[PDB]
């Protein structure tokens, strides 16, 4: 019934973008999807909710005292196509403990039930570098079971997927959580579809889509807009929605094999 | 016997998974008085196989509950989440005089109290307006420390900044302790940073001054926490011997006896294990000798008078013979009545830095015996000072495991145990008399010539009890 | 000094004109104190209502709390499964110090263990320790169970319990049938009895969860007791005592009576009896669940209404007549049984004891303090006594809880003068005693640290403590009582009218000044 | 005086690469240069050392048992132009707390008197995402005293240079650190350099310099050595020595002023 989905990926890839781009292709097809933010900047549900979303659970949880005189009806907002969006928050850069701030907020969405409306799927979009337990929070048990690594054809990008499937494994091994697959945000590389294909041979998994660089979605991304709903008949456009039909048929989960990079 | 005692040690070490028993090997040993290198009897000062139930604490306990704590006219914040500050609080019994809450706070239980916001916001704002609220309410306080629990640490809060610009503001001499639980592997490192933090934020505020009148009688005390009034009866005899101890560190404490100790003429070290650091130091800077003592019991504490008098003039000295001769009648009386009650006994120690070898001379004095003895956390140099003190093969044992303890107690069977709370009750149902060496029971001085006198009558009331007769139902 | 034939321990010895003299040189050269006269001004500052002003206004410094963390209660609920071993995940030092509390309110043995998490298990992470001390506790200590908790430096990084746990099994570091239940318990969030809670929720899901499908509510024909963070082993024996007078059948899950009360016999029992796993797998089973201290049950009750199906009843603690009246009501309700002569008989004694000692506990001030349901117990208690409470503090109380008290107090005329405070301290409620003088405090050891504060200021405004709560450390044996139902509320009832009776007697005992109402008839 | 430089900026904007390049040509200058890499992997010195860097501090001191008993000398090796190095290092991503590495490490090289000898300049590489507090301990007093900002002409790498900044004011009005400047790492983005010179501006400092995108970086990158030291003729190469120079004279020091989301796209908007 419930599918829930972590995206991970190296800082900067477009994990966010590509996340809240296929969530309005999955929400225009119909299926009804909470995105869960789990980044102390709070962008993850930006261009789903147009300008704001003012709310995060760290800082409703600060003003209001403590996270558990906190009501759902504060931090979860519907924004384009009906997606449900909550953001976890957390501190500046430089202070305090991110990482704590995503295993509360994901801890409160789970005691005031937040998973059990009538949801087909649940996305946890992740920050780059996973520096801590609290950024696995997402990929525990009874969390997300699939997850997709953003990835491109540049070597330092291939490289931290690899270093994300080993974080994986821990997760993978004692649970049900699976890697369902990369998907290449394409930065214009030479023969770069065959070569992520290649990489997800290699680790057991494979590339369920190849994403175009495409200045629309910067430009979207400058409106406060995903591509669907800043220009629907654009290639792009086409693109998150292929995208967005295999995820839902996708069948193909399993347990990465990391390799030694030679 | 030697060969008996091996054996014990192979056998209780049969039941652990192998890297276990490995390790826990290193740490067990039998005696040898001749040895004077421990390091290839025994080895100390590492970390604690996870799951065996050490009895060994952490660092803020070394450095919160043992160094800073005592200091009375401080305010000690227990910085991060309350459970640490509330367990600790009056649990160790540094005696001290002072009107608590207003110009002492020595009992009391200071904490920012961490919850789930201070945690992931950081708590720099928090420290800040706590330190301003305190010195609102207590405004006798004559300075602050700042103990880090441990997420302080994790997080990377900012406390000696935030103890920089409020003691500014507030011209107040505000120390920030990095004595997070998880550094080191026990109290010990706690007593290191305890003491690397007095150096850098107190010690030197004097340093300039030349106000304080100085004499060649000059002293302090280092290492002494004054457990039920241990420091007041060593002071005591140090006085009567014409020397003047200008500071305690730092049972009953004051932050201006620590400015006051670079100006003394020797350091009297009695835990060597918590403060040879700052000792050390001092003798670097400054120029002041410093020597270790024991006032355990009268054959150590006289050795020890005799000791001390030889660093000054024939004054001193004679000053030092005649401490002797006055407290000696009170001391072979004690004898007299208590060892005969006492004679032949045999008694397993275990205790934290100092006192398992320390106090082996009081009961010897009574006619006792020390069968076997460990720390939970001394280094090398601390078994180097142990095995002349203990007999051959006796048994040694270093951050002993509850089962271990359990177990050698089982074949050894000694008449009296002196250990902690946590091995306090274990015990007496097993129907072996038990003393709290490190709260004395409630009871003590055991420091000094008055000390003893209750140190003879508490080891025979309890050993001798009517109660240890009545285990047993008649009728089973 | 010594005499041979009367030696002094610290009182009296520091006494001697010697050692007084010494402290006083000690004081003057070194010691750089404040005038005598500078620390009577300021403490008499402090007793008034401007320091009390300033002293409520705190909103980051906390002085004397009234709680303790979350393990601490992990720790307890663990302890009352048979052979099972409390474990806490994270630094050892938190460990040392659960089982010295312990030890020092029950005066017995406490078991429990770390897997030693040092600084590189701080940064890489615990899963080596969970594995290394899982297999080394088993082996050693041979527990039939091993119930996992955490320190607040494994929750700030997020160690996952669950997943280093089946790697554990999953590597076999310990069989995989070998029970492992575990919760995480965050001290930065709530109390210890917030800790109990957890803990014992990750032991009845561990137990549950996977095989409801063939359970049927009401099968076993017994009800399940859930006690709460309890520490009156009288309050686990009474309510067995109750049960079996009426012949319910019963599962209390979580029951350390026995292991905290061994018998010193010649043998060290490191277990002994507690909630057996297959109570704990058949607990679905049963007619319905009653939770003792729903105040902090709450994520059990969530568990149990979702899980399990039952309709916990809306139940106050069994404390007093009213709530003991209205528990024994619902059990009999829930289970068929009626309300046994031999109950009925205790209930009119109790009555009785009220009626006899009415005079002397009327309009009596009292501030006190405790955990919420404790509290809230002895604050209905203390009405139906015809007693005012005046302070009442709960420093792990909640805004609901806050709520409910008001209306409890509201609904009596004996109430009228009373203020509920949540999240203040014994610092706040020292202030309050001086500024508006109870008779006496009711709360823990850390009250005596009160007692002595308003002596200081006189004679007259000594505010007696009245030892009930925990922890005690003050006093021997005070663990074995009871607070809860009619026995509860007998020794309840008689410490309260003895403390007003030995307070007047010593108020009247001058010679030819306060004697003539030193009554022998009382 | 010795100098200590922070280097912070988006994940992976390319600081590793331009600091090691920055450092070879200090060292080419005749500096005496200590890098300290405070990222979980190892690669902040690789380049410089002429292999992955296999020995981090904290990687070291769970083999030795505890950092307390860890030696200086196992963690500190030299490299091209003598440039000392030193990796804090961590766990894999998901388990444990890389913050506590970085304030493990930094505390271990202030103990054993790494900063007592006579370098000229250190240099902190930091971790994209500023997390938490550890990760801004290269930033507190007696630690770095200039803060560099490595950008592009890219969206994501502006709105990081900006989050960034404001971290960076809560630690300039407690300590001396100061923003220095912005280092553009082009992207070819059209009209780049103008569009960071602008946001330097808002912000209250200068573009410091701009360094092209040149695929001889990668071809060094792959012989695990520095451009300075693969091509010191390259055009590539004379790039990094005026990004030296213009470091090793830079006197602007300032306490940036973060500006809004808004103004942020108005600028994007205006150049684009
Ligand atoms: N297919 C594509 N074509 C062109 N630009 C793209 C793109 N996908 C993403 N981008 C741009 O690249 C930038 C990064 O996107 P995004 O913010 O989603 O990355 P991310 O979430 O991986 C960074 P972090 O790890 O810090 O969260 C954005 O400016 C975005 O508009
Ligand atoms: N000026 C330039 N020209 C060409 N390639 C460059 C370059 N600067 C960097 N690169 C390449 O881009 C890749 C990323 O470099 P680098 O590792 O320094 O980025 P970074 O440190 O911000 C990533 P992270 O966030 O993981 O630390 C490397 O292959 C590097 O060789
Ligand atoms: S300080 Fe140490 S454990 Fe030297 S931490 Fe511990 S009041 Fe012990 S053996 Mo408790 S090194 Fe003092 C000690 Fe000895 S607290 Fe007391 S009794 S002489
Ligand atoms: S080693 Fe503290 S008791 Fe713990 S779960 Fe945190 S609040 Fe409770 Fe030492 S510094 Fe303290 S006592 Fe431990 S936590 Fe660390
Ligand atoms: S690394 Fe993760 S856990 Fe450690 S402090 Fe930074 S954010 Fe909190
Ligand atoms: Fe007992
Ligand atoms: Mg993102
Ligand atoms: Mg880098």
């Amino acid at each position: 019934a419930m599918r829930q989905c972590a995206i991970y990926g190296k800082g900067g890839i477009g994990k966010s973008t590509t996340t809240q781009n296929l969530v309005a292709a999955l929400a225009e097809m119909g299926k009804k999807v909470m995105i869960v933010g789990c980044d102390p900047k709070a962008d993850s549900t930006r261009l789903i909710l147009h300008s704001k979303a003012q709310n995060t659970i760290m800082e409703m949880a600060a003003e209001a005292g403590t996270v558990e005189d906190l009501e759902l009806e504060d931090v979860l907002k519907a924004g384009y196509g009906g997606v449900k969006c909550v953001e976890s928050g957390g501190p500046e850069p430089g202070v305090g403990c991110a990482g704590r701030g995503v295993i509360t907020a994901i801890n409160f969405l789970e005691e005031e039930g937040a998973y059990e409306d009538d949801l087909d799927f649940v996305f946890y979009d992740v920050l780059g570098d996973v520096v801590c337990g609290g950024f696995a929070m997402p990929i525990r048990e009874n969390k997300a079971q699939e997850i997709y690594i953003v990835c491109s054809g540049e070597m330092m990008a291939m490289y931290a997927a690899n270093n994300i499937s080993k974080g994986i494994v821990k997760y993978a091994n004692s649970g049900s959580v699976r890697l369902g697959g990369l998907i290449c945000n394409s930065r214009n590389t030479d023969r770069e579809d065959e070569l992520i294909i290649a990489l997800a041979n290699k680790l057991g998994t494979q590339m369920i889509h190849f994403v175009p660089r495409d200045n629309v979605v910067q430009r979207a991304e400058i409106r406060r807009m995903t591509v669907i709903e800043y220009d629907p008949k654009a290639k792009q456009a086409d693109e998150y929605r292929a995208l967005a039909r295999k995820v839902v048929d996708n069948k193909l989960l399993v347990i990465p094999n990391p390799i030694t990079m030679d | 016997s030697r060969e008996e005692v091996e054996s014990l040690i192979q056998e209780v070490l049969e039941v652990y998974p192998e890297k276990a028993r490995k390790d826990r090997n290193k740490h067990l040993a039998v005696n040898d008085p001749a040895v004077t290198q421990s390091k290839k009897c025994i080895i100390s000062n590492k970390k604690s196989q996870p799951g065996l139930m050490t009895i060994r604490g952490c660092a803020y306990a070394g450095s919160k509950g043992v160094v800073w704590g005592p200091i009375k006219d401080m305010i000690h914040i227990s910085h991060g989440p309350v459970g640490c500050g509330q367990y600790s609080r009056a649990g160790r019994r540094n005696y001290y005089i002072g009107t608590t809450g207003v110009n002492a706070f020595v009992t009391m239980n200071f904490t920012s109290d961490f919850q789930e916001k201070d945690i992931v916001f950081g708590g720099d704002k928090k420290l800040a307006k706590l330190i301003d609220e305190v010195e609102t309410l207590f405004p006798l306080n004559k300075g602050i420390s700042v103990q880090s629990e441990c997420p302080i640490g994790l997080i990377g809060d900012d406390i000696e900044s935030v103890s920089k610009v409020k003691g500014a503001e507030l011209s107040k001499t505000i120390v920030p302790v990095r004595c997070e639980g998880f550094r080191g592997v026990s109290q010990s490192l706690g007593h290191h940073i305890a003491n690397d933090a007095v150096r850098d934020w107190v010690l030197g505020k004097r340093d300039e001054d030349t106000t304080f009148a100085s004499t060649p009688y000059d002293v302090a005390i280092i290492g002494d926490y004054n457990i039920g009034g241990d420091a007041w009866s060593s002071r005591i005899l140090l006085e009567e011997m014409g020397l003047r101890c200008v500071a305690q560190w730092s049972g009953d404490g004051s932050i201006s006896e620590i400015e006051l100790t670079p100006k003394v003429k020797l350091n009297l070290v009695h835990c060597y294990r918590s403060m040879n650091y700052i000792s050390r130091h001092m003798e670097e800077k400054y120029g002041i000798p410093w020597m270790e003592y024991n006032f355990f019991g009268p054959t150590k504490t006289i050795e020890s008078l005799r000791a001390i008098a030889a660093k000054f003039d024939e004054s001193i000295q004679k000053k030092c013979e005649e401490v002797i001769a006055k407290y000696k009648p009170e001391w072979e009386a004690v004898v007299a009545k208590y060892r005969p009650r006492l004679e032949g006994k045999r008694v397993m120690l275990y205790i934290g830095g100092l006192r398992p070898r320390h106090v082996i001379g009081a009961y010897e004095d009574l006619g006792m015996e020390v069968v076997g003895t460990g720390y939970e956390f001394a280094h090398n140099d601390d078994y180097d000072r142990t095995m002349k003190e203990m007999g051959d093969s006796t048994l040694l044992y270093d951050d002993v495991t509850g089962y271990e303890f359990e177990e050698f107690v089982k074949r050894i069977k000694p008449d009296l145990i002196g250990s902690g709370i946590k091995e306090k009750f274990i015990f007496q149902k097993m129907g072996i008399p038990f003393r709290q060496m490190h709260s004395w029971d409630y009871s003590g001085p055991y420091h000094g010539f008055d000390g003893f006198a209750i140190f003879a009558r508490d080891m025979d009331m309890t050993l001798n009890n009517p109660c240890w007769k009545k285990l047993q139902a008649p009728w089973e | 000094s010594q005499q041979v034939d009367k030696i002094k321990a610290s009182y009296p010895l520091f006494l001697d004109q010697d050692y007084k003299d010494m402290l006083a040189k000690k004081r003057d050269g070194f010691e750089e104190k404040y005038p005598q006269d500078k620390i009577d001004e300021v403490f008499q500052w402090t007793t008034t209502k401007e320091y009390q002003e300033l002293n409520f206004q705190r909103e980051a410094l906390t002085v004397n709390p009234a709680k303790a963390c979350q393990p601490l209660g992990a720790v307890l609920c663990a302890l009352g499964f048979e052979k099972t071993m409390p474990y806490v995940h994270g630094s050892q030092g938190c460990v040392a110090y659960f089982r010295s509390y312990f030890n020092r309110h029950f005066r017995e043995p406490v078991s429990c263990v770390s897997d030693s998490m040092t600084e590189d298990a701080a940064v890489f992470g615990g899963q080596q320790n969970m594995k290394d001390g899982l297999q080394n506790c088993k082996a050693t200590y041979k527990p039939d169970m091993i119930a996992v908790s955490t320190t607040c430096m494994a929750e700030v990084i997020g160690d996952d319990l669950n997943a280093f746990i089946n790697n554990s099994k999953k590597e076999g570091f310990i069989p995989d049938e070998f029970p492992v239940p575990f919760a995480h318990t965050p001290s930065f969030v709530g109390s210890h009895v917030t800790g109990w809670d957890n803990m014992f929720e990750g032991i009845a899901r561990y137990f549950t969860l996977k095989s409801m499908d063939d359970k049927v509510v009401g099968s076993n024909k017994k009800i399940n007791i859930v006690p709460g963070f309890e520490t009156y082993l009288g309050n686990f024996r009474v309510i067995k005592r109750m049960l079996s007078e009426m012949g319910v059948g019963y599962s209390l899950l979580s029951d350390p009576e026995e292991v905290l009360d061994t018998p010193a016999d010649g043998q060290f029992r490191m277990y002994a009896g507690g909630t057996t796993q297959e109570e704990m797998k058949d607990a679905p089973n049963a007619l319905n669940t009653v939770l003792l201290q729903p105040w902090h049950l709450e994520k059990t009750k969530k568990f149990v209404e979702g899980t399990w199906k039952h309709e916990v009843p809306k139940l106050n603690i069994p404390m007093g007549l009213d709530w003991t009246d209205e528990f024994l009501m619902k059990v009999s309700e829930i289970s068929g049984q009626p309300i046994p002569a031999s109950l009925t008989k205790e209930r009119g004694r109790l009555v009785d004891m009220m009626t006899d000692s009415h005079t002397w506990l009327h309009g009596k001030r009292f501030a006190l303090w405790g955990d919420p349901d404790f509290v809230m117990g002895l604050v209905k208690f203390l009405l139906e006594l015809g007693c005012e409470p005046v302070h009442i503090l709960c420093h792990n109380g909640n805004k609901r809880w806050k709520k409910a008290v008001d209306a409890i107090l509201a609904a009596s005329p004996y109430g009228k003068n009373a203020t509920v405070y949540i999240g203040k301290d014994l610092w706040h409620l020292r202030s309050l005693v001086f500024t508006d003088k109870p008779d006496f405090m009711i709360g823990n050891s850390y009250g005596k640290f009160i007692q002595r504060d308003t002596l200081h200021k006189g004679k007259e405004f000594e505010v007696p403590l009245i030892r009930i709560g925990f922890p005690i450390f003050d006093r021997h044996h005070l663990h074995r009582s009871t607070t809860l139902g009619y026995e509860g509320a007998m020794q309840i009832l008689t410490t309260l009218v003895n403390s007003i009776l030995e307070r007047l007697d010593e108020e009247t005992r001058g010679m030819q000044a306060t004697d003539y109402n030193h009554d022998l008839v009382r």
